[PDB]
């Protein structure tokens, strides 16, 4: 029935400005007080609130984020646009647009009763590259590979070429300072067997075409 | 702070 | 600002428990108060509105009550669809705000983290670059402590770290340390020591090698 989706740019620059478009349907901005709203949610965080804008064009702004957002709505396209400028690596989020309904059957406007999926929004100055993959060197032992400096997400990790999965924990990269990614990919094993098996890691970056696999050991 | 705009129809 | 305070912030659960959560306000809403169920990956689901009322096509076993400064949220049955995160949001004052959220997990036995701890490569101190890191392997519950101490200082302001979701066969968590040096740095010291801090330990442990040797 009703359905939100967001679209816009999922790379943008420090300093630029991030445009977002809530695209609708199965229900219009002319139907009386319907709001459409935009909330945001950092990588790990909790859910904020951005704006909302009425079907009688009625705004309210995040008092915070005020001087830095603008929120418009085109009845022709069933699309309501928000735009956020200066933006910083801090504003690196999934930014989700929602429904809110309007007067019928008066308590449900106290809720947005249905979400677009959401668009991740990374804020980085840099430019794609691949990772530098490093060891993690080592009864139960503990081996990995660092996969440094990438850009932008996603990377592929996989060990003895699919054969090695339990005991594999690839975890969730993490935002350097830098701009760049860094994610570590780790399996335990008995230490007996570090003398006689090979622990590779098959490292994939698609965004620059990397591979690289990583022979790991004490 | 400001009301929303259905507070009034409680 | 309004200000929405979810309680508890995290919470251990198993299948079939009856848990119920707040969320306080500083000023009265009124009954202009929203409870969404969010799984990872996933966009909010409106669950209850209007403070009491259950959002057509939501289970049965959601509940809320509350009006003013308190609210709850009441799951009479726990299923598997319920390990997420819960918020709360009240549209009675601009700006409309969304609690910190009430994380459920899977409950199992507490199990103290396996700690490693990983010098850094030869071919990256070349890149000008040290990054050790310290692996907490397996534990439960999902709050440990990470301190890093260089030839006993302790470090901050030079780690980043993340944890994996949490285990669907073990229900286990697993995190990852990295403390970030310049190579002159890490060749001006000696000790490099992780040290972790988890329920599952009596006291702090402590994994470290020294850099020549």
């Amino acid at each position: 029935r009703i359905t939100l989706k967001e679209s816009g740019p999922p790379l943008v620059k420090p300093t630029q400005t991030l445009t977002l478009t809530c695209s609708f349907s199965g229900f219009s901005l002319s139907d009386f007080g319907v709001g459409v709203g935009w909330i945001r949610q950092p990588p790990g965080k909790a859910l904020e609130w951005l704006a909302i804008i009425y079907s009688d064009d009625d705004k309210r702004y995040s008092p915070s984020l005020n001087t830095r957002l603008t929120i418009t709505k085109d009845t022709s396209k069933n699309q309501v646009v928000l735009v956020m400028t200066r933006v910083s690596p801090v504003d690196t989020a999934t930014y989700f647009c929602a429904h809110r309904r309007g007067p019928t059957a008066r308590g449900p406007v106290n809720a947005m009763d249905v979400w677009g999926q959401g668009i991740t929004v990374t804020i980085s100055s840099t430019s794609t590259k691949g990772p530098s993959v490093f060891p993690l060197a080592p009864g139960t032992a503990a081996l990995g590979c660092l996969v440094k400096d990438y850009f932008p997400e996603p990377v592929t990790v996989s060990w003895n070429s699919g054969a090695l999965t339990s005991g594999v924990h690839t975890f969730p990269a993490v935002l350097q300072s830098s701009g760049l990614y860094s994610l570590s990919s780790v399996v335990t094993v008995p230490s007996s067997s570090l003398g006689t098996q090979t622990y590779t890691c098959n490292v994939n970056h698609k965004p620059s075409n990397t591979k690289v696999d990583k022979r790991v050991e004490p | 702070l400001e009301l929303d705009k259905w507070a009034s129809l409680w | 600002a309004l200000q929405l305070t979810q309680s508890p912030s995290s919470l251990s659960a198993s299948v079939g428990d009856r848990i119920t959560i707040t969320c306080r306000a500083s000023q009265g809403v009124t009954s202009a108060l929203a409870w969404y169920r969010q799984k990872p990956g996933s966009p909010p689901q409106l669950l209850i509105y209007d403070a009491s009322s259950l959002e057509s096509g939501v289970p049965s076993r959601f509940s809320g009550s509350g009006s003013g400064t308190e609210f709850t949220l009441t799951i009479s049955t726990l299923r598997p669809e319920d390990f997420a995160t819960y918020y709360c949001q009240q549209l009675h004052f601009y700006p409309h705000t969304f609690g910190g959220g009430t994380r459920v997990d899977v409950r199992r036995t507490v199990a103290a983290p396996s700690v490693f701890i990983f010098p850094p490569s030869d071919e990256q101190l070349k890149s000008g670059t040290a990054s050790v890191v310290c692996l907490l392997n397996n534990f439960y519950p999902r709050e440990a402590k990470v301190q890093w101490k260089v030839d006993n200082a302790l470090q901050s302001g030079n780690s980043q770290e993340s944890v994996t979701e949490q285990d669907s066969k073990d229900s286990t968590y697993s995190l990852s340390s990295t403390l970030t040096l310049s190579k002159a740095d890490y060749e001006k010291h000696k000790v490099y020591e992780c040290e972790v801090t988890h329920q599952g330990l009596s006291s702090p442990v402590t994994k470290s090698f020294n850099r020549g040797e």
